[PDB]
RNA sequence: AGCCAGGAUGUUGGCUUAGAAGCAGCCAUCAUUUAAAGAAAGCGUAAUAGCUCACUGGUCGAGUCGGCCUGCGCGGAAGA
C-alpha cells in the first residue's frame, strides 16, 4: 500500500482506478504494487 | 617455568601437564621438567634409546 | 535365552515414546538399560524378560543410534497418527535397516483429532519403501476408539478401562464394519505364504489358517528384514498396550532367535569366526554408554551377548590393550538399581567403576580373541569454540569434554595449539547447548560462547624488483653492517610443494657465501610474521642479487636482521592481501529443496560448480570462503526439513574484498 | 510429437559411454533411469558410427518401453565434425571466424534431406543457412 | 474488447556450454508456409514444464485506439 506520489503501472495487468477520487492502481500478477494517490 | 628438551612437541596453549625435577644451568629460572608418556602430551617418536624417558612404547621387535 | 527380549523404542520428537515407555513399565510389574517382565501365549506364557534399550531422543545426534539399534535386537517404530510418518522417522529408518535389526510399527494419537490409522500406512508404503502389515484396527473414530480387533487370533478386546485401562473385554467385530475392514484380513492371507509354499497351498486349496500357524509365517520376515508390522496404539490414552507388547512377543526375536554377529578377527589367517547364540561360549561383550551416578559411581554399560560371566574376573579388552576389573553388574527395574551378581547371555548389564572404558571398546571376559567391531563413524557438521568464564574453569570443562569426547564419539573437541581456545562439535543445534545445559547444570561451568576464528593467510601482487635493506649500525667497537638486495614474486600457486622458493643469485665475490643460507633462514623467520593483520604470509619467491659486507663487521645476526629491513620495504611495495581460506563443500538436497540450498549457497559468496542426479539425490558442489561460515547447516537443516547435511575439505584460497580486509582490525 | 511425459530434448554430447558429465542430472530428474537406456544406447548408437554428437528423439513412455527415433546431427554441432575447425564463435557478422563452402554444406545436409522433412533439398539447406550464420563460421559459395 | 481453438519454431543456435533449453547478459536477430507466428514482451522454473502475449483464425457486430496543444478542477497538501 505504497502512498507514494505518482502511480504508474509495473505490470501489464495493471490499471489505474478512481475510487472515492482517490487515484490508485491494483495489479493481480504480484499483489505488491497496489498504491495511492498518485 | 618448566622445559620440554627433547625433539618434539604436542602440548597446546591450554593443556594440563606433569613437572618433576630437574635443573638446566643455561635457564636462568627454571628448575623443573616435562614428563612425556604421562597426561595430555605425547612423547617423541622413533627416540629407541632412553626409552624410560621420553615414552616411546618399545620400536616393536 | 529364548526368553529374553532387547526392545528400543525409538521415535520422532512428541510422537509418545515417552509416554509409551510409562505404560510398559507400569504394566510389566503386575536410565538406559531399565529391564521388564512379561508372559507370552507365543511361547506357552513362561515369563520374558524385557530389556528397553532406551533409544536417544535426539536422533540429530546420529552416532548415539547408531550404537543404539547394535545392543538392540527387536525395536518398536513409534509413529504419529495425525501426522503420518515423518522426517526423522525416516531418518531413524536409515540407522535401523543399515544394521538389519528388524522392527515393528508403533501407530500412536488414534485418540487424536484427525487420526486415521490407513494414512500412516500409505505414508509408510510411500516414503519408506516398506510393505506394511496392519495387525489390528481401531473400533470407532477419534474419540469413538474403544476396540482393539486381533484380526491374526480374530478375537477383540474393548475399554471403557475402568482402572486406568488395565482390564478387558471380549467382545466380536460389530455388523457396522466388518466388510471395509476385512479388506485387510484379505491382506493378511496373501502376505504370509511367500516364506513357506505350504501356505500357498492352503490359499489355493480353501483351508482359513488359524492362530499359531500364521506367526510361524510372520516372524521369520521380520528375522529376515522383508515386512514390517504396524500395531495401532494410544499411550496417553493407555488404548492398546495390553496386545503391544503382544504384538513384540508373538512377532519380534530373542537373543537366540537373532543371527549371531559375523565380527572380523585380528589374528591368523583373516577369517570370520562367529559369536554364537549359545549360553556357555566364551564371552565377549560391547560397551556403549558412561555415565556418572548422582551416588552409584560411574555406570559402565555394556550388553550381555554371549557366555558366561562369574563377576570378578579380568577382562582382555583388545582394542586399548589393558586388564580392568569389575566392581558389579547393575540391572534397573524402574530405575530401581536391585542387584545382580549373575550374567546371564542375553540380558543386559550396567557394569561400575571401570576407568578406563571408553564408548566403542570390544571387550572379552576370558580372554579370547575378540569378534572386533569397529563403528564410530558420524562426523559432527559445526567447529564452533568457546569461552569460559574462568581458565580453570575451562580445563575441568576440557576434563569434562575430556570426558565428553570420552562418553560420546562424535562430541569430540578440537585442542588449538594456535588460538587460545578449544572447539566443540556436534551434529545439530539442540545436541551443543544440551551439554553446554549440562556442564552448566551438573558439571557447573557457565558459558558466554564465542564464535571461532580464521586461518587468513596472504599474498602479494605486484612485480617489485628494487627493494633493498642497509643497516651500518657500527657506532661503537664492534657493530653490524648488512646489506642484501632483495626481490619477489606473486608467485604461482600450486605446483610448488613449499609456498615459497629461494635460489642463490650472487654475481661476484660480493657476499661470504656461509651467509647465503642463512639470509633464506631469516626470510623464514621473516615469512610468518606479516606486518599487515599479524596472521602468515605465503605465495612469494624471493631472490636475492646485490650484497655486501665487511671485515669487522661481521655478524650473521645482522645478515638476517637487514634482510628483513629490505623485506619492511620490501612488503610494503609489491601492493599484497590477504588470502581467505576456501572451503570444497557437497550436500545432497534430495528433490524439493535444490531452489532453496542453491540459494542459501549463493548468499554465501559460493560459486555453482556443476550436479549430479544419482537414483534420488541432487548432489551440488561448490566452493565457498570461510569467513562468515558460524553455522551453516543449522542454516541448511532450517530449509531442508532437516534432511540434508554437509561433509566439506578446505583446498585452495583466492583474492578477498575490502570488507575482508576490512576484518584487519588492530 | 509429445511435450511432456518423459521427454528430454538434449543429449547431443556423444563421445563417451555414461553422458553424466556433460548433460547428466536432467536424465535423472527426468524419470529415464540410465541402467537400462546406456545398455540399450550401444545398441543403437553402434550401429551407424561413433565420434558424432546425436539427437536423441525418444519416444519413450511411463510403462518401460525404449522406442528409438535417431535424427541427423544439431546444426549447432554438425558442423564441429563438417567443417573441421572447432571454432564456434559468438560474432557472426563481426568477424570470419571460419571457412566452408556451400557444396561441402549440400553432401552433409543431403544426408538431412535423407532423415529430415522440411519442405525439400534447397529449401531444407536454406533452413540450415542461417543457422549455420549464427555463429561466425561463414559460409562461401 | 470478450467467448471456443492454436500460439504456427526446426533448436539443447553460439559463448563461459557448469544451467543459462524463446524469457542472465552480450552477438547475430536466418529460414520452414511465410493463411496467425518474433529463434522473442512478461510473470514464473536450480534447469524444463507450466500460465499467456504477440496475431482475433471462426463467432460476435459497431466505431475504436494511442499521442500533440490548450479551458477548468483532482492527488500532491500536517500544528498547537
Ligand atoms: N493426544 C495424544 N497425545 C499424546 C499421545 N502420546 C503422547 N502424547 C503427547 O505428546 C507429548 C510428548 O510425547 P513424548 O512422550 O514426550 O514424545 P517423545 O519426546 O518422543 O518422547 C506428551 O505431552 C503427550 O501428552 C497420544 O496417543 N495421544
Amino acid at each position: 500500500m505504497k502512498v507514494r506520489a505518482s502511480v504508474k503501472k509495473l505490470c501489464r495487468n495493471c490499471k489505474i482506478v478512481k475510487r472515492d477520487g482517490v487515484i490508485r492502481v491494483i495489479c493481480s500478477a504480484e499483489p505488491k504494487h497496489k498504491q495511492r494517490q498518485g | 617455568t618448566s622445559y620440554i628438551g627433547g625433539e618434539g612437541h604436542n602440548l597446546q596453549e591450554h593443556s594440563v601437564i606433569l613437572i618433576r625435577g630437574g635443573r638446566v644451568k643455561d635457564l636462568p629460572g627454571v628448575r623443573y621438567h616435562t614428563v612425556r608418556g604421562a597426561l595430555d602430551c605425547s612423547g617423541v617418536k622413533d627416540r629407541k634409546q632412553a626409552r624410560s624417558k621420553y615414552g616411546v612404547k618399545r620400536p616393536k621387535a | 535365552i529364548a526368553r529374553y527380549r532387547n526392545i528400543g523404542i525409538s521415535a520422532h520428537i512428541d510422537a509418545g515414546k515417552t509416554t509409551t515407555t510409562e505404560r510398559i513399565l507400569f504394566y510389566t510389574g503386575v536410565s538406559a538399560a531399565t529391564t521388564a517382565f512379561w508372559s507370552g501365549m507365543a511361547k506357552q506364557y513362561e515369563p520374558h524378560r524385557i530389556n528397553i534399550i532406551d533409544t536417544p531422543g535426539h536422533v540429530d545426534f546420529t552416532i548415539e543410534v547408531e550404537r543404539s539399534m547394535r545392543v538392540l535386537d527387536g525395536a518398536v517404530m513409534v509413529y504419529c497418527a495425525v501426522g503420518g510418518v515423518q522426517p526423522q522417522s525416516e531418518t531413524v529408518w536409515r540407522q535401523a535397516n543399515k544394521y538389519k535389526v528388524p522392527r515393528i510399527a508403533f501407530v500412536n494419537k488414534m485418540d487424536r483429532m484427525g487420526a486415521n490409522f490407513l494414512k500412516v500406512v500409505n505414508q509408510i508404503k510411500t516414503r519408506l519403501g516398506a510393505n506394511p502389515v496392519p495387525l489390528q484396527l481401531a473400533i470407532g473414530a477419534e474419540e469413538h476408539f474403544t476396540g482393539v480387533v486381533d484380526l491374526v487370533k480374530m478375537k477383540a478386546i474393548n475399554w471403557n478401562d475402568a482402572d486406568q485401562g488395565v482390564t478387558f473385554e471380549y467382545e466380536d467385530i460389530p455388523a457396522d464394519m466388518v466388510e471395509l475392514a476385512n479388506e485387510w484380513h484379505q491382506n493378511l492371507i496373501e502376505s504370509a505364504a511367500e516364506a513357506s509354499e505350504e501356505l500357498m497351498e492352503k490359499y489355493l486349496g480353501g483351508e482359513e489358517l488359524t492362530e499359531a500357524e500364521i506367526k510361524g509365517a510372520l516372524r521369520q520376515r521380520v528375522l529376515n528384514n522383508e515386512i514390517i508390522l504396524v500395531t495401532c496404539g494410544s499411550a496417553f490414552k493407555n488404548k492398546g498396550v495390553q496386545a503391544m507388547l503382544d504384538a513384540v512377543i508373538d512377532y519380534l526375536p530373542s537373543p537366540v532367535d537373532v543371527p549371531a554377529i559375523n565380527g572380523i578377527l585380528d589374528d591368523g589367517k583373516d577369517t570370520p569366526a562367529e559369536r554364537h547364540a549359545s549360553d556357555d561360549e566364551p564371552f565377549s561383550a560391547l560397551a556403549f554408554k558412561i555415565a556418572t551416578d548422582p551416588f552409584v559411581g560411574n555406570l559402565t554399560f555394556f550388553r550381555v551377548y554371549s557366555g558366561v560371566v562369574n563377576s570378578g574376573d579380568t577382562v582382555l579388552n583388545s582394542v586399548k590393550a589393558a586388564r580392568e576389573r569389575f566392581g558389579r553388574i547393575v540391572q534397573m527395574h524402574a530405575n530401581k538399581r536391585e542387584e545382580i551378581k549373575e550374567v546371564r547371555a542375553g540380558d543386559i548389564a550396567a557394569a561400575i567403576g571401570l576407568k578406563d572404558v571408553t564408548t566403542g571398546d570390544t571387550l572379552c571376559d576370558p580372554d579370547a580373541p575378540i569378534i572386533l567391531e569397529r563403528m564410530e563413524f558420524p562426523e559432527p557438521v559445526i567447529s564452533i569454540a568457546v569461552e569460559p568464564k574462568t581458565k580453570a574453569d575451562q580445563e575441568k570443562m576440557g576434563l569434562a569434554l575430556g570426558r565428553l569426547a570420552k562418553e560420546d564419539p562424535s562430541f569430540r573437541v578440537w585442542t588449538d595449539e594456535e588460538s587460545n581456545q578449544t572447539i566443540i562439535a556436534g551434529m545439530g543445534e539442540l545436541h551443543l547447548d544440551i551439554i553446554v545445559d549440562r556442564m552448566k547444570r551438573e558439571f557447573n561451568v557457565e558459558a558466554n560462547v564465542g564464535k571461532p576464528q580464521v586461518a587468513y593467510r596472504e599474498t602479494i601482487r605486484q612485480k617489485v624488483t628494487d627493494v633493498e635493506g642497509k643497516h651500518a649500525k657500527q657506532s661503537g667497537g664492534r657493530g653490524q653492517y648488512g646489506h642484501v638486495v632483495i626481490d619477489m614474486y606473486p608467485l604461482e600457486p600450486g605446483s610448488n610443494p613449499k609456498g615459497y622458493e629461494f635460489i642463490n643469485d650472487i654475481k661476484g665475490g660480493v657476499i661470504p657465501g656461509e651467509y647465503i643460507p642463512a639470509v633464506d633462514k631469516g626470510i623464514q623467520e621473516q615469512l610468518k610474521a606479516g606486518p599487515l593483520a599479524g596472521y602468515p604470509v605465503v605465495d612469494m619467491g624471493i631472490r636475492l642479487h646485490f650484497g655486501s659486507y665487511h671485515d669487522v663487521d661481521s655478524s650473521e645476526l645482522a645478515f638476517k636482521l637487514a634482510a628483513s629491513i629490505a623485506f619492511k620495504e620490501g612488503f610494503k611495495k609489491a601492493k599484497p592481501v590477504l588470502l581467505e581460506p576456501i572451503m570444497k563443500v557437497e550436500v545432497e538436497t534430495p528433490e524439493e529443496n535444490t531452489g532453496d540450498v542453491i540459494g542459501d549457497l549463493s548468499r554465501r559468496r559460493g560459486m555453482l560448480k556443476g550436479q549430479e542426479s544419482e537414483v534420488t539425490g541432487v548432489k551440488i558442489h561448490a566452493e565457498v570462503p570461510l569467513s562468515e561460515m558460524f553455522g551453516y547447516a543449522t542454516q541448511l537443516r532450517s530449509l531442508t526439513k532437516g534432511r540434508a547435511s554437509y561433509t566439506m575439505e578446505f583446498l585452495k584460497y583466492d583474492e578477498a574484498p575490502s570488507n575482508v580486509a576490512q576484518a584487519v582490525i588492530e | 510429437a509429445k511435450k511432456v511425459q518423459a521427454y528430454v530434448k538434449l543429449q547431443v554430447a556423444a563421445g563417451m559411454a555414461n553422458p553424466s558429465p556433460p548433460v547428466g542430472p536432467a536424465l535423472g530428474q527426468q524419470g529415464v533411469n540410465i541402467m537400462e537406456f546406456c545398455k540399450a544406447f550401444n545398441a543403437k548408437t553402434d550401429s551407424i558410427e561413433k565420434g558424432l554428437p546425436i539427437p536423441v528423439v525418444i519416444t519413450v513412455y511411463a510403462d518401460r518401453s525404449f522406442t528409438f527415433v535417431t535424427k541427423t546431427p544439431p546444426a549447432a554441432v554438425l558442423l564441429k565434425k563438417a567443417a573441421g575447425i572447432k571454432s564456434g564463435s559468438g560474432k557472426p557478422n563481426k568477424d570470419k571466424v571460419g571457412k566452408i563452402s556451400r557444396a561441402q554444406l549440400q553432401e552433409i545436409a543431403q544426408t538431412k534431406a535423407a532423415d529430415m522433412t522440411g519442405a525439400d533439398i534447397e529449401a531444407m539447406t536454406r533452413s540450415i543457412e542461417g543457422t549455420a550464420r549464427s555463429m561466425g563460421l561463414v559460409v562461401e559459395d
